[PDB]
RNA sequence: AAGAACCUUACCUGGUCUUGACAUCCACGGAAGUUUUCAGAGAUGAGAAUGUGCCUUCGGGAACCGUGAGACAGGUGCUGCAUGGCUGUCGUCAGCUCGUGUUGUGAAAUGUUGGGUUAAGUCCCGCAACGAGCGCAACCCUUAUCCUUUGUUGCCAGCGGUCCGGCCGGGAACUCAAAGGAGACUGCCAGUGAUAAACUGGAGGAAGGUGGGGAUGACGUCAAGUCAUCAUGGCCCUUACGACCAGGGCUACACACGUGCUACAAUGGCGCAUACAAAGAGAAGCGACCUCGCGAGAGCAAGCGGACCUCAUAAAGUGCGUCGUAGUCCGGAUUGGAGUCUGCAACUCGACUCCAUGAAGUCGGAAUCGCUAGUAAUCGUGGAUCAGAAUGCCACGGUGAAUAC
């Protein structure tokens, strides 16, 4: 942003800027993270199954959301509702928010 | 033996000459002679005292013999023995006086010739190969290199079959040619034959 | 070849008046890559076939040639078991490349007195289609028009 | 009049040679032509890479002798000596020519 | 590499630069069209014997300086073909590099 | 006054001033009649000249040294093409887009190691 | 093997030498060295005249040479199936792997597969994979266009006079020349494509997409080739398998094969007059000029350890005259005498020019190789090897195609 980045070529320098695009909406948010998580609210249980199996091989709760075509084996506390409607998903999200922020009290 | 020479390839892009000197094509052999004979009695006499290179340069029908290694004290003796011992005993077959000039570096783990006498004289006391090549290549990364690479080859271990091991650690392009790469080989005659040892350092990039 | 779909080069133009399909016969009949002989010997050709028969040196050559302009040629082309010829149309590009190829081939023998004299006597023939080369041209139409069942 | 006549294998090496030789005498002998060309002369040679058969595979290098004139023009004190004695940054056969 | 032949081609150069070089003469002047066709010519040839078998120019093979291989010679490096090459990747010959054009 | 071009094409090089007057070519002392012009490739020289007309414009003092007869003409061809330049793009746009400016370098390719001629393989054989 | 007359030579016959030809130690006697005669194939033996310093521990020393024993030397003798190093090949083919994580009891798998694109696991996208290394590409050299310093033994457009030879004044514009930079990097536009990578086409540009060419050779395979270039484990000879020399052979020929040259002719052979190159070598060598011969070469003898001097006349090509499709003026093999050049010596066993001779050969069976561009094809020039000795090797340059459905 400051230094380096018209130096050694144009076309290098839209190269670093497609890996930073890709790195970034890839491993974006949990760029801060600087530890490990200690909980996962993860929106699906079918889809993405690899998510819970990874976070299931830990002591992390994996509390998720789940429809009825997922399995609720592996998650913590199983949370009925649907995954692709937009509008359950931020019903759901904005009480999840407005919880987890309040407790910041 | 299907690889180029690191160093004969790169003998005008990043590494420089050995031997520095002009001459023209009457006595051009005579002193190609006289550096090899000098190169060779030198290394002979001060086996024991860590010569990584030795340059050879002839400022006006006077040559100059750079000597860069490790160990100059052992070289030089106290009050200096040794160095005009040794100019003597070159200026001898030279034909002219001869100016010697010692050089230590203070980093012996990252020449390509000295690791190569390390391993060799390892192995000379029956040295586990394995070992040898791993302590080495430890001390070296420990010590500063962007990568190394060892390679043995022979009757290690006493076999009756050849086998070559080479281990790496690090980024070692060879076919890069403004890296900076150190490299030299070593043989080592011992009870059962001959075993060779080559070397790859990455110093630099640049 | 296999991926490379380049295409054809594109040749100097004559010396002479403007003109690249005898350009292409000169081209076509070099050996030993001596050029200038060559030309000498097409132009000596060339004007030697317009003053008999009266007509110029590009006219002149266009008559001839297509007496000796093939149709289609007969070639290889086996589909999973017995290998037979398959009778087709030839490009433009190298139907008349092929037929001044067969020209100068039937020129290389019959020899008369020199190149030039050959050259200009087998064009001669083929305007009036009794040639050589017309009787190349003819060998290939019987090779065709008889196995014309594989299509 | 002083023909100077330098060679050398390293051209970044015989530049900088030539650059010396020809400020430390054109400060007090002034009046040079600088550093001529003269082009180089290229000794080529083919090996064989191989101690025996498989002739085919051959090793080809070459040694470049870069050359170049000064060509001073009058013959002052300021010149005649001070291009004698001071024969440093060697690897250069320099030929001094009445 | 055969030290006896070694030793023998030294002795060959030893013995060639000290009688050859110096009495050519004998060979190069004498044998000249001159007043000297008569028996003085006979006599030269005859004494152009007095010299060994060796002593010759063209018994010299030039082998190589470190080895002393008969094959593969370079007349302007004194070495064969094997060890200038490596000698030349090693870093030992000034400005001989790989050729590239 | 007098233009300068220089040209050269396969181990050629040449230089062409060109003058406004007469319509001859004097080429290292020779007309062009003499120098090559009874040689095939007569008018390689004069092919970008017609386009441009050459007859009662200006005339040619031509050196040229290097190469052969198409080489040495073929610089010559070159030459002219960038002495036109107080005659500027606004010809050689035309001039461009028939060549008489593609360098063409194409040099021969040196021979190689193993090889013959730099392609021509020794003759290999099974057995 | 980048070059067998002797030499090289490692083989054979014959004559010899023996701690030995090559290297170190002890003791003894002699300066070393130089000229020369006898016998011999020579190795060698027997001799004859000369020479006596470098510093004085000065019972001699620092060298050299003659001899005796012992440690030893030497071996191109075997083992590449004991090895190092080096090399070829698959193959400049694009693949070979590792760290962590995950699946599987495990061997292993994923990564590295899949949709596209590229010369390329090149790139993009997807995907329990996330990254990395050796590879690819780039970095290196040369060529291609231009800019800047110098302008010579280089050049000379604009000028002075010319035996018009840039020969001489005169200049750093031009060619060439050795350095430092610019540029060519998918840079911009249109379309297609999953708005990605990328492909196609176009504008400028000498050059479009890795511009042309080269070096650069991935983990490894062939238990590949070399212990005869060199180093070395072990086996052996070590009064010999070691060492010196004269001659011979490596060049032998009932035959078979591979690699090239010469041709088989008229886009051509022969005689004459003509024009256009690059790259290189050179001092116990290249060797101007002049005289002799049809000639290879010889005699005198400048310049050059070199952008000046030499090698060194470039040929194909262009014009003229001849040859009429004949085994012919194409072809040049073999053969006898004589001569030139290197070398101590050219029979075995060199090259070269001339005199006479002229063969087979009239485009080549099955089968098989190279090449997609200045490449092929064709023509000539230089260099390493070398006293001399290439049609081979390496490199340079001239003319310069066809086809890729
Ligand atoms: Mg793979």
């Amino acid at each position: 942003q400051d230094g380096t980045f018209d130096k050694l070529t144009k076309k290098e320098a839209l190269m670093r800027t497609r890996e930073l695009e890709k790195l970034e909406n890839s491993l974006g948010g949990i760029k801060d993270m600087g530890g490990l998580p200690d909980a996962l609210f993860v929106i699906d249980a079918d889809h993405e199954h690899i998510a819970i199996k990874e976070a299931n091989n830990l002591g992390i709760p994996v509390f998720a959301i789940v429809d009825t075509n997922s399995d609720p084996d592996g998650v913590d506390f199983v949370i009925p509702g649907n995954d692709d409607a937009i509008r359950a998903v931020t019903l759901y999200l904005g009480a999840v928010a407005a919880t987890v922020r309040e407790g910041r009290s | 033996g299907q690889k180029v020479h690191p160093n004969g390839i790169r003998l005008g892009i990043v590494k420089p000459w050995n031997s520095t000197w002009f001459a023209n094509t009457k006595e051009f052999a005579d002193n190609l002679d006289s550096d090899f004979k000098v190169r060779q009695y030198l290394t002979k006499e001060l086996a024991k005292a860590s010569v990584s290179r030795i340059v050879i340069e002839r400022p006006a029908k006077s040559i100059r013999v750079t000597i860069h290694t490790a160990r100059p004290g052992i070289v030089i003796g106290k009050k200096g023995e040794d160095v005009e011992k040794l100019r003597k005993v070159v200026a001898d077959i030279a034909g002219v006086p001869a100016q010697i000039n010692i050089a230590e570096v203070r980093k012996p783990e990252l020449d390509a010739k000295l690791v190569a006498d390390s391993i060799t004289s390892q192995l000379e006391r029956r040295v586990m190969f394995r070992r040898a090549m791993k302590r080495a290549v430890q001390n070296a990364m420990r010590l500063g290199a962007k990568g190394i690479k060892v390679e043995v080859s022979g009757r290690l271990g006493g076999a009756e079959i050849a086998r070559t091991e080479w281990y790496r650690e690090g980024r070692v392009p060879l076919h890069t040619l403004r890296a900076d790469i150190d490299y030299n080989t070593s043989e080592a005659h011992t009870t059962y034959g001959v075993i060779g040892v080559k070397v790859w350092i990455f110093k630099g990039e640049i | 070849p296999r991926r490379r779909v380049i295409g054809q080069r594109k040749i100097l133009p004559d010396p002479k008046f403007g003109s690249e399909l005898l350009a292409k016969f000169v081209n076509i009949l070099m050996v030993d890559g001596k050029k200038s002989t060559a030309e000498s010997i097409v132009y000596s050709a060339l004007e030697t076939l317009a003053q008999r028969s009266g007509k110029s040196e590009l006219e002149a050559f266009e008559v001839a040639l297509e007496n000796v302009r093939p149709t289609v040629e007969v070639k290889s082309r086996r589909v999973g078991g017995s290998t037979y010829q398959v009778p087709v149309e030839v490009r433009p590009v190298r139907r008349n490349a092929l037929a001044m190829r067969w020209i100068v081939e039937a020129a290389r023998k019959r020899g008369d007195k020199s190149m030039a004299l050959r050259l200009a006597n087998e064009l001669s023939d083929a305007a009036e289609n009794k040639g050589t080369a017309v009787k190349k041209r003819e060998d290939v139409h019987r090779m065709a028009e008889a196995n014309k069942a594989f299509a | 009049r002083i023909r100077i006549r330098l060679k050398a294998f390293d051209h970044r090496l015989i530049d900088q040679a030539t650059a010396e030789i020809v400020e430390t005498a054109k400060r007090t002998g002034a009046q040079v032509r600088g550093p001529i060309p003269l082009p180089t002369r290229k000794e080529r040679f083919t090996v064989l890479i191989s101690p025996h058969v498989n002739k085919d595979a051959r090793d080809q290098y070459e040694i470049r002798t870069h050359l170049r004139l000064v060509d001073i023009v009058e013959p002052t004190e300021k010149t005649v000596d001070a291009l004698m004695r001071l024969d440093l940054a060697a690897g250069v056969d320099v030929q001094i020519s009445l | 590499a055969k030290q006896s032949m070694k030793a023998r081609e030294v002795k060959r150069v030893a013995l060639a630069d000290k009688y050859f070089a110096k009495r050519a003469e004998l060979k190069a002047i004498i044998s000249d069209v001159n007043a000297a066709s008569d028996e003085d010519r006979w006599n030269a040839v005859l004494k152009l014997q007095t010299l060994p078998r060796d002593s010759s120019p063209s018994r010299q093979r030039n082998r190589c300086r470190q080895t002393g291989r008969p094959h593969g010679f370079l007349r302007k490096f004194g070495l064969s073909r094997i060890k200038v090459r490596e000698a030349a990747m090693r870093g030992e010959i000034p400005g001989l590099k790989k050729a590239s054009w | 006054n007098q233009y300068y071009g220089t040209g050269r094409r396969k181990s050629s090089a040449a230089r062409v001033f060109i003058k406004p007057g007469n319509g001859k070519i004097v080429i290292n002392q020779r007309s062009l009649e003499q120098y090559f012009g009874r040689e095939t490739a007569r008018m390689v020289v004069r092919q970008p000249l017609e386009l441009v007309d050459m007859v009662e414009k200006l005339d040619l003092y031509i050196t040229v040294k290097g190469g052969g007869i198409s080489g040495q003409a073929g610089a010559i061809r070159h030459g002219i093409t960038r002495a036109l330049m107080e005659y500027d793009e606004s010809l050689r746009s035309e001039l461009r887009k028939a060549g008489f400016v593609t360098r063409d370098a194409r040099q021969v390719e040196r021979k190689k190691v193993g090889l013959r001629k730099a392609r021509r393989r020794p003759q290999f054989s099974k057995r």
